[PDB]
RNA sequence: CGCCUCCUAAAAGGUAACGGAGGCGCCCAAAGGUCCCCUCAGGCGGGACGGAAAUCCGCCGGAGAGCGCAAGGGUAGAAGG
RNA sequence: GGGCGACACACGUGCUACAAUGCCCACUACAAAGCGAUGCCACCCGGCAACGGGGAGCUAAUCGCAAAAAGGUGGGCCCAGUUCGGAUUGGGGUCUGCAACCCGACCCCAUGAAGCCGGAAUCGCUAGUAAUCGCGGAUCAGCCAUGCCGCGGUGAAUAC
RNA sequence: GCGGGGUGGAGCAGCCUGGUAGCUCGUCGGGCUCAUAACCCGAAGGUCGUCGGUUCAAAUCCGGCCCCCGCAACCA
């Protein structure tokens, strides 16, 4: 399988400091990265132009994978909701797919992100998860100014296998996440 | 134009001189 | 994977305009990026860009000492 | 986007476009213009990717932008209202701050009439 | 603004019952009418009673507030609204 | 005024009153046959626009969800998707 | 010392505009009436600039205010809420004055709002007029003058 | 006891057929007038009597209570 920076990073300086930090004496004790998934919640698309082979397009380009689509549970009034209606996309990153993903998201997305003054040291699950948002998904480098016909953002939920937030924090850190506070 | 200051014709208008009318 | 709904995965070359290129993968072969990792604000320790200020205000006046006593 | 967080319109002289920044007004852009040797009357799609990234370097360390100006206006009217100060009791009511009457006119600060 | 070629004004009389209590040691109260003065870093944490034309107005000057006038912390009109 | 559900009904079945409460006079070409796979409501925590509530991640949750429509019975070891 | 400068609102008189018969920069023309000895201040220098330090002339058809401006030549903008428009505010300075918080003007950096030609209604002007352009004076330390009293430049349409 | 009804300030629509609140007057701000009326131009205000339920959503469909109009209350 494919060797790159952020896979072989993990094994060679997350993986030692991780064991010298927290003392693990197992291996798979040791925190590791299960899977990385992008969210679209959209449902801009609701009626209007459901249409939005534009942002599949879009995630398909900046993951390199088609992503699924999300559908109404319930209908919703105030929402203006048909149960069952497509409003939003989700791809699940793995393995090597999800290495390069936040490979490219740590070098590059989060600093062409305006006004970046690092990312939220709170969200942590509580079992040592990670959530985060982006406004616009022309943050990353894939999708140039010209091929976009409106903002839109995205969800990001990163899973561990940690059990505590400071086992999560440290091997995001470790890994490269800027955190303010 | 008239009523703005950084302009030529703006400090003619005011009666007034600085870089954006020079004397 | 399945075939023909996956956009394909090539070695890729991201070049920073401090001059840094990352080695990657992608679906574009070759990426210009205005800013990176390397060249940051927040990112470079604490290169405080343009103000390296405290403040300066408001004890910081000082013009002068010069009232009297 | 390219400069300075924001994407400068192309099609237009490259000194124009600069003023689209939140920060750098027409004399900062043949200011940015003259300390980098950068030919004012050229349209910003004909920009080198050299010109662009010393006309970047430029502008982006010299001068707050963007949002960071943002920030300090706002933390400058923040400690203002705060401080009690009279303009800051103008602020907090939303009035005008700079001696103008009120009786009449003054809308900008007011906003459309509130009729009764 | 008060051109910077010249001083930084502060009404003679009030300028002194800061420094006489700096000695001392601080603070009474201070009945003024000097709106036109400008708070200046001497008078910080003391307790000074801004006329502003009806009332002598309590405000105790802080590290922050000092480059302004006197006057801007003692309001001149009364207004809670119409209707 | 016919039909269905519950109670009255006295632990088989049945049981009256101008006793107490509600529903039906349809519907579905899949909401049917079968093979294969899948598991809910809700609570807490986390997440751009995003709200009490859209979609996303985690942990707890035997059924309090769902089963077109009233009610009862049944039911996730499916009759639910 | 404060108020006459307030501000949920309504009206009167105005200023500047919404732009290409226009906006902007450089160079380049042609007025008049006035005004001026702790007054106007040529010119030189420091300053992006307001201004500041020098310093000559003039009781003024002599010297100064002084450039008139629309205009002319050239170049840029290219129909866009814009190189239109310049309100609102942030930051920094000059000056007058004992003193510019309430509550002055001006200069500079940044901010760049409303406004795409105006509902019912309504005003002025018959020719060197209307429209448009600049200049001065009174009051006056400075100035909230876009007001007022004058002065010239360009210069119509129409009255059956 | 049977049928109908409650919606800006007044009086009526919309309810049957669920998603969208309308008409005349009145009120308020402007205009014409010396002034008022009329007339002309703009503009506010109903969360639909309540509490409950059905629904994805109720002025609208279903129940409760409240108040109003009409009719009935006969052989005795
Ligand atoms: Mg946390
Ligand atoms: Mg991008
Ligand atoms: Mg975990
Ligand atoms: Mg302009
Ligand atoms: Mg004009
Ligand atoms: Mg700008
Ligand atoms: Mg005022
Ligand atoms: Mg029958
Ligand atoms: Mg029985
Ligand atoms: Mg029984
Ligand atoms: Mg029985
Ligand atoms: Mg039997
Ligand atoms: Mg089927
Ligand atoms: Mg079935
Ligand atoms: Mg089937
Ligand atoms: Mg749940
Ligand atoms: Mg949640
Ligand atoms: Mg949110
Ligand atoms: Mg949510
Ligand atoms: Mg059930
Ligand atoms: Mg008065
Ligand atoms: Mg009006
Ligand atoms: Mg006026
Ligand atoms: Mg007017
Ligand atoms: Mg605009
Ligand atoms: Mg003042
Ligand atoms: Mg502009
Ligand atoms: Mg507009
Ligand atoms: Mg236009
Ligand atoms: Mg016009
Ligand atoms: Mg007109
Ligand atoms: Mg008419
Ligand atoms: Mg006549
Ligand atoms: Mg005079
Ligand atoms: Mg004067
Ligand atoms: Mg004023
Ligand atoms: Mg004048
Ligand atoms: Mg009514
Ligand atoms: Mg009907
Ligand atoms: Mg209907
Ligand atoms: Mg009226
Ligand atoms: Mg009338
Ligand atoms: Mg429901
Ligand atoms: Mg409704
Ligand atoms: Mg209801
Ligand atoms: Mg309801
Ligand atoms: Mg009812
Ligand atoms: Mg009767
Ligand atoms: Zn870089």
């Amino acid at each position: 399988p494919l060797d790159v920076a952020l896979k072989r990073k993990y094994y060679e300086e997350v993986r030692p400091e991780l064991i010298r930090r927290f003392g693990y004496q197992n291996v798979w004790e040791v925190p590791r990265l299960e899977k990385v998934v992008i969210n679209q919640g959209l449902g801009e698309a609701k009626e209007d132009a459901r249409i939005l082979e534009k942002a599949a397009q879009e995630l398909a380009l900046i993951t390199g994978q088609k992503p699924a689509v999300t559908r109404a549970k319930k209908s919703i009034s105030n929402f203006k909701l048909r149960k069952g209606m497509p409003i939003g996309l989700r791809v699940t990153l793995r393995r090597d797919r999800m290495w390069i993903f936040l490979e490219k998201l740590l070098n590059v997305a989060l600093p062409r992100i305006r006004d970046f003054r690092g990312l939220n040291p709170n969200s942590f699950d509580g079992r040592g998860n990670y959530n985060l948002g982006l406004r616009e998904q022309l943050i990353f480098p894939e999708i140039t100014y010209d091929m976009v016909d409106a903002l839109r953002g995205m969800d990001i939920a990163v899973v561990t296998t940690a059990e505590t937030d400071e086992e999560a924090r440290a091997l995001l850190e470790l890994l490269g996440f800027p955190f303010r506070k | 134009g008239k009523g703005d200051r950084r302009t030529r014709r703006g400090k003619i208008w005011r009666g007034t001189y600085g870089k954006y009318r020079p004397r | 994977m399945k075939e023909g709904i996956h956009p394909k995965l090539v070695p890729a070359r991201i070049i920073c305009g401090c001059g840094n290129v990352i080695e990657t993968y992608s679906t574009k072969p070759e990426i210009y990026v205005e800013v990176c990792s390397k060249c940051h604000p927040f990112y470079t320790g604490q290169q405080r860009f343009v103000d390296t200020e405290g403040r300066v205000e408001r004890f910081q006046r000082r013009y002068g000492d010069s009232y009297r006593k | 986007a390219r400069i300075a967080g924001v994407e400068i319109p192309r099609n237009k002289r490259v000194d124009v476009a600069l003023t689209y920044i939140y920060g750098i007004g027409k004399a900062r852009a043949k200011e940015a213009l003259e300390k980098t040797g950068i030919n004012p009357a050229t349209r910003v799609k004909d920009l080198t990717e050299a010109e662009v990234v010393r006309l970047r370097e430029y502008v982006e360390n010299t001068w707050k932008l963007e949002g960071e100006l943002r920030a300090e206006v706002a933390a400058n009217i923040k400690r203002l209202m705060d401080i009690g100060c009279y303009r800051g009791l103008r602020h907090r009511r939303g009035l005008p701050v700079r001696g103008q009457r009120t009786r009449t006119n003054a809308r900008t600060r007011k906003g459309p009439r509130k009729t009764v | 603004p008060r051109s910077l070629k010249k001083g930084v004004f502060v009404d003679d009389h009030l300028l002194e019952k800061v420094l006489e209590l700096n000695a001392k040691g601080e603070k009474r109260l201070i009945k003024t009418w000097s709106r036109r003065s400008t708070i200046v870093p001497e008078m910080v944490g003391h307790t000074i009673a801004v006329y502003n034309g009806k009332q002598h107005v309590p405000v105790y000057i802080t590290e922050n507030m000092v480059g302004h006038k006197l006057g801007e912390f003692a309001p001149t009109r009364t207004y809670r609204g119409h209707g």
